[PDB]
RNA sequence: GUCCUUUUGUGCGGCCUCG
């Protein structure tokens, strides 16, 4: 038989930690538990109890002038992106920067070659994914007023139609639950439609 | 281990002609399937000649222990090593020794020796079909696609073949 | 099973194998299956033991 | 072992006269022994009896 | 077999949603809850008859939590096997202690041991196959099979088929 | 090819993500990944993809 | 889940043996008894159907639903995704496949038909409706073949079996 | 398809055998100065988890295969007691290893290596025979059989009177003295293992 | 006693015990009494006489038990409390780089849903160990950087749109327990990346 | 590197408090 076989560094770790050096390496991002936060060094806990480290200009971002005291905090936890693995003291230094921690999602080495890959139909379905993260709830507004009356355009000026000249009925505007068009009859088969925008809402539906 | 690989077996003991043809389909089957070594084997041993007879040999020696003399794989490597490789002298008296098998390779003759028999039980039961079928003239185009048929598959086909042309015969014999 | 039968028939005449060919004398395995394991099962020789 | 302190207590498991004592405060110490569990499987300082 | 059945369902109704579209979200929350379940006491719920046009009634407030409670009765299409009784299958997996077909919703299995011993499993053949001298069985081969044992779950159903009788096996 | 159910659920997270847009691969080069075609066959038996 | 419209069935000391259920013995148990309630709590009767009356029913109520739910404006896989729920899906595409790949009668006037001869039968009007479902469903074509495969069919030989039998094969569309 | 499936079954069969093959193919470590295939004097040491409260178990195996003088440490291993202690333990003339062996169940076991090997170092505890002097060995053990071991009713038969611990550190023991066998007596249970 | 004659159907008779054998009928739930597969349900398919054999209903497979030990029960209601050494719903570690939730347990057998998805049975001793994570371990950060824990419902906005309850947490991966997914008992996996806090 | 915590008896008898 073969001699007996002894651990390497990558062996080691992936033994005391059950992280592989594949699924845990250079440009990967994890959630982190912070333990210290000083005003040029942070000390972060892995989940697999892995000790990290981040530095000051990896803190904060560029444009910021708080001390880090102040934006962070002990026990809190927070995405943070890989920058170095020492696989043999089981250290590791991460940056917390906006660059690094969310644009980078493409961790995975997938042979897009054109002939190889279908990049039309991904593109495709790509953007009809996010046409359908665009969609929204909506629902109708209630206004409890004596002259409001929930109407179209038409059927407001229809309900004036009956109604001698001066009458005022209000119905929901067009434009959004902010706004109110009020509809006075101006003269017989003519109506004017005026809109109000409202501000300092308490409520959608309120007034 | 040989028995429970067997236990399935409905007939092993093959008649000779048929043994000889299991011989042949497994060295074709191994010729299929390590393409690619002996094509190494013939660019990097240019200077010595008919080196694939020598592996056709050989396959057919390891088939010749395995199922007459039931030998296993261990014993093969250990104690026949030599059906397994070849030994030649070059120009400059260089004694060089060309390994032609290895162990994986008896394992893989094991499973195409067990993997033989659907395929011969199955030409048998088409055959018997054949002669119950009884036709007056030799069909050309049966015998030409039944003497080359080496998968199940090209067996199937020919079932079908004979189940459609001579579809009257079956049902007398019997949709 | 049959190493759990030649373990048997081994401690019925005694526990003990004294050589490769009582594997055959003694009944104790067949002609094949012998002719298979004989190499790869030994018996540990002290000369110390087996002075002849 | 209770919610109330226990660094008002002495050596000896009794408190002195003189200090101030709250509610549920521990003012006499008293342990009794138990059979220890398997935490002979290894617990240095730190297995219950 | 498939019956109608009159069925009713409980529906509770959180106070947030206490508003002109109630009945209609009642209906497509009894429609959701309703349409494709699994009842061993009834078996598979297929669909429900006039769903647009179902009575939901007038709810009831439960004392001390606020949230209202319906009664919504309706006609649905139900699916439910019995013991003994034949009904035509579409294998869907082959296996050495069996093979696995599908009735419907209902995945029904059938042991070696009820099967009669002509249909030897080869598997060797592509794909692998349950076949005899005259018969061949496979993956998507309508085979007719009697079912003799029905195993009821808390929202599934499990049944037992065999073939070793006269008039089944491939048809 | 994509099923509704392959449509949906084949995300990056997934195994069956490295082959969810894959064309002209030959065969000839399948036996040298047999893991790529076994997950292929896989997710197909899930009802997610289409070998053709 | 959802609760059937017979209700009680409280305790008592007495056991029948017609509780369990068995197709060839004609117990279908309380549920599925012969006699049912609506909500009325007028009589009625157990409503058996066949596959082809199955599938005529559910394409009608699923097409009616998708054009209710599209405001009032044929393909099955469209018509199954109409419905909600993935697992509903399924079940849905499950049993249009079934109903599909086993359709004795595509056509609405020749299940009509079907459905008259087995309905207004002279014989057929003291046959079980499940009988008539099985019997309009497993398209059998010999009066053994329909004895072997519905035993409850044996005991009733004062019906005329092949000649209903011929007819539906020769309503069934070759 | 079903051609293309079996190649690749075929291949990925032979891959998962050399794999396998790679696994199972370990001599038993050879002391120095020994001939190789010699059976070593093992000692192996593990802690557990690497909590506060967890203490050291330590399990000595001859070449004889016979488990010899279990011992239990009930100090912090952190402290210069336990380094007291372990000194005590190794220089007995009653047990004398060929090797010592650590594994732990996460990244606290480093510290008790570190410790061990800096201990064996420092004091330079030699093989003890009982000319050319060396080192005992100190490494990390691959546990893959040692946590199923542990477990099974076979070794709590074995020792009843013995805790999961020291079960681990007879399984790390056998395992370094035999790697095969220890294999071998998972049966069912090595067709679970990462192969 | 049922007989061919009515007026013998109607009486009741009283008949030592030592005089009775049980009749077992193809089709039948029945649960074992004692022996080495105890407390096994599952339906009769062959009746050789003192030997009766039936397909499981845990193990799925054909048992050959006497009918000594046999008890017709309708249902299995088998409680697998004080068994093995996991409780339903544990986060157990299969191998060194393998992990998964219990999703049913059984007398000597367990399933168990990977990270991935598949699911896998196995025998209790084959399970490598028990992760028992710290609490701070235990949390997770959905994708708009809102900290998720065990116990706080998140719902999707990829893929399916799915809904669920937190059960476990591992890496990235999320364990998620929900009504409407009967398939595995609610039990599914999805990244903390793909949900959204509610 | 270190920080880390949870719950209570029963059964009688007597003396009292406000009506």
């Amino acid at each position: 038989r073969r001699d007996f076989h002894i651990l390497n560094e990558a062996e080691i770790f992936q033994l005391l930690t059950r992280e592989t050096v594949d699924s845990f390496r250079k440009g990967m991002v994890i959630p982190v538990y912070v333990r210290k936060v000083e005003s040029s060094y942070m000390s972060v806990s892995t989940q697999s109890l892995i000790a990290g480290n981040i530095q000051r200009q990896d803190i904060l971002e560029p444009n910021d002038r708080r001390d880090p005291r102040e934006v962070y905090s002990v026990g809190q936890t927070v995405r943070a992106c890989i920058l170095d693995v020492d696989y043999y003291n089981f250290k590791c230094q991460l940056s917390l920067l906006r660059q690094f921690t969310e644009n980078q999602v493409a961790g995975l080495n997938v042979n897009r070659n054109p002939k190889f890959w279908d990049i039309e139909s991904e593109n495709r379905d790509r953007q009809e994914e996010i046409d359908k993260q665009r969609e929204e709830s909506r629902e109708s507004r209630v206004i409890k007023h004596p002259f409001f009356h929930n109407m179209k355009s038409k059927e407001a000026e229809d309900y004036l139609a009956a109604r001698p000249v001066g009458d005022v009925v209000i119905r929901p505007s067009s434009k959004g639950s902010n706004h109110i068009t009020i509809s006075w009859k101006v003269a017989p088969q003519l109506y004017q439609h005026i809109d109000v925008l409202e501000e300092n809402k308490d409520d959608a539906n309120a007034i | 281990r040989f028995q429970a690989y067997r236990k399935s077996i409905k007939n092993y003991k093959l008649s000779d002609v048929d043994y000889s043809n299991e011989r042949d389909w497994i060295v074709e089957q191994l010729k299929l399937e390590k393409r690619d070594f002996l094509q190494h084997l013939t660019q990097a041993h240019s200077s010595v000649a008919h080196l694939e007879e020598k592996f056709e040999a050989s396959v057919k020696k390891i088939v010749d222990f395995i199922a007459i003399e039931s030998f296993e794989v261990p014993f093969i490597w250990n104690h026949r090593r030599d059906y397994a490789l070849h030994t030649y002298n070059d120009d400059s008296n260089n004694t060089i020794i060309v390994k032609l098998l290895n162990e994986d390779d008896l394992w893989r003759i094991v499973q195409l020796d067990l993997d033989y028999h659907s395929i011969h039980d199955k030409k048998a039961a088409l055959s018997s079909i054949y002669k119950q079928l009884d036709l007056d003239v030799v069909d050309p185009t049966y015998e030409e696609f039944f003497g080359s048929a080496r998968t199940l598959s090209e067996l199937q086909d020919i079932d079908d073949y004979l189940t459609f042309n001579y579809s009257s015969q079956v049902k007398n014999l019997t949709s | 099973r049959k190493a759990a039968g030649l373990i048997q028939s081994i401690q019925r005449i005694g526990s003990n194998l004294v050589n490769r060919a009582h594997l055959i004398t003694e009944q104790l395995t067949s002609k094949t299956v012998f002719l298979n394991m004989a190499s790869f099962v030994y018996i540990v020789f002290d000369p110390d033991v087996e002075r002849n | 072992l209770k919610h109330g302190t226990y660094e008002k207590l002495d050596e000896d498991g009794l408190i002195a006269p003189g200090v101030r004592v709250s509610g549920d405060d521990i003012i006499i110490g008293k342990t009794t022994p138990i059979p220890p569990d398997t935490e002979e499987l290894g617990q240095r300082t730190k297995y219950h009896t | 077999m498939f019956f109608l059945k009159d069925l009713s369902l409980i529906l509770t109704l959180h106070p947030s949603y206490f508003g002109p579209q109630m009945n209609q979200y009642l209906r497509e929350k009894l429609l959701t809850d309703v349409e494709g379940t699994c009842t061993g006491q009834f078996g598979y719920i297929v669909t429900v008859l006039d769903g647009m046009n179902i009575d939901v009634g007038k709810g009831r407030i439960i004392p001390g939590s606020g949230s209202a409670e319906f009664e919504v009765k309706y006609r649905a299409v139900v699916w439910k096997p019995f013991k003994g009784e034949v009904v035509d299958a579409i294998v869907s997996n082959v296996s050495p202690i069996g093979f696995f077909a599908d009735v419907g919703p209902l995945n029904v299995f059938v042991s070696t041991r009820l099967i009669p011993d002509n249909l030897v499993y080869n598997p060797s053949n592509s794909p692998p196959a349950y076949m005899s001298n005259d018969e061949l069985i496979t993956k998507g081969s309508k085979v007719r099979l009697k079912v003799v044992g029905t195993r009821t779950d808390v929202n599934e159903i499990y049944a037992i088929g065999s073939i070793k009788e006269d008039f089944l096996g491939a048809i | 090819e994509l099923t509704e159910r392959g449509k949906l659920q084949i995300e990056p997270e997934s195994p069956y993500f490295d082959f969810k847009y894959a064309k002209n691969r030959p065969i000839s080069a399948l036996t040298a990944t047999p893991d790529l075609y076994l997950r292929m066959i896989q997710a197909e038996n899930d009802g997610l993809v289409n070998i053709k | 889940v959802s609760t059937s419209t017979v209700g009680a069935r409280r305790r008592r000391a007495k056991q029948q043996v017609d509780d369990e259920e068995n197709a060839t013995l004609l117990r279908l148990g309380p549920e599925f008894a012969l006699k049912q309630y609506d909500h009325d709590g007028n009589e009625h009767d157990l409503i058996a159907l066949s596959l082809s009356e199955s599938r005529l029913l559910i394409r009608e109520a699923l097409k009616a639903r998708s054009r209710a739910r599209n405001g009032g404006v044929i393909d099955d896989d469209e018509l199954a995704k109409v419905t909600s729920g993935a697992v509903a899906n399924g079940v849905v595409k499950k049993t249009l496949d079934y109903l599909n790949t086993f359709a004795r009668f595509k056509d609405e006037e020749t299940c009509t038909a079907v459905d008259q001869l087995l309905h207004n039968s002279s014989d057929c009007s003291v046959l079980h409706p499940f009988e008539i479902a099985q019997l309009s469903s497993l398209g059998c074509e010999d009066v053994d073949e329909a004895i072997t495969l519905i035993p409850s069919l044996a005991a009733k030989k004062e019906v005329n079996l092949q000649r209903i039998l011929d007819e539906l094969n020769r309503l069934e569309d070759p | 398809k079903e051609s293309i499936r079996r190649d690749c079954e075929r291949v990925l069969y032979f891959q998962v055998k050399n794999s396998f093959t790679k696994k199972i193919d370990q001599a038993p470590y050879q002391p120095p100065t020994y001939a190789k295939g010699t059976i070593p004097r093992v000692l192996t040491l593990s802690f557990g988890e690497g909590n506060r409260g967890d203490a050291v178990l330590g399990v000595f195996m001859d070449d004889s295969g016979d488990v010899k003088s279990q011992i239990k440490f009930d100090e912090d291993f952190q402290s210069r007691d336990f380094s007291d202690s372990l000194t005590r333990y190794i220089k007995s003339n009653n047990i004398n290893p060929d090797i010592i062996g650590i594994s732990g169940f996460n990244i606290h076991t480093k510290k008790l290596f570190d410790k061990v090997n800096e201990l064996v170092n420092e004091e330079r505890l030699t093989i003890e025979y009982d000319s050319d002097k060396h080192l005992i060995r100190v490494i990390y053990v691959n546990d893959e059989t040692a946590r199923l071991y542990q477990h099974s009713s076979k070794s709590s038969a074995e020792y009843p009177n013995r805790p999961q611990l020291a079960k681990y550190c007879i399984g790390l023991a056998k395992y370094i003295q035999s790697p095969l066998l220890e294999y071998l007596a998972l049966d069912e249970s090595m067709y679970s293992l990462h192969i | 006693l049922h007989s061919d004659d009515d007026t013998i159907n109607s009486e009741t008779v009283e008949i030592p015990t030592s005089d009775l054998r049980k009749i077992f009928n193809v089709g039948d739930h029945v649960r074992v009494i004692h022996g080495k597969h105890t407390d096994d349900t599952g339906l009769i398919v062959e009746v050789n006489g003192d030997k009766v054999e039936f397909i499981s209903n845990q193990t799925k497979r054909t048992v050959i038990v006497f009918s000594n030990y046999l008890i017709k029960s309708t249902d299995s209601t088998v409680s697998i409390n004080e068994s093995g050494r996991f409780e339903l719903h544990d986060l157990v570690q299969v191998n060194s780089d393998l992990v998964g939730i219990v999703i049913r347990a059984q007398k000597d057998s367990f399933d168990v849903l990977c990270s991935d998805g598949k699911l896998l049975s196995l025998p209790p001793v084959s399970i490598y160990s028990k992760l028992n994570l710290n609490p701070n371990q235990q949390i997770a950060i959905d994708s708009n950087g809102v900290e998720v824990k065990v116990g706080d419902t998140v719902r999707e906005f990829t893929g399916e749109r799915r809904q669920g309850t937190i059960l476990h947490v591992y890496r990235n991966f999320l364990f998620l327990r929900s009504r409407e997914i009967v398939e595995n008992q609610g039990v599914f996996v999805t990244s903390s990346n793909r949900v959204k806090t509610i």
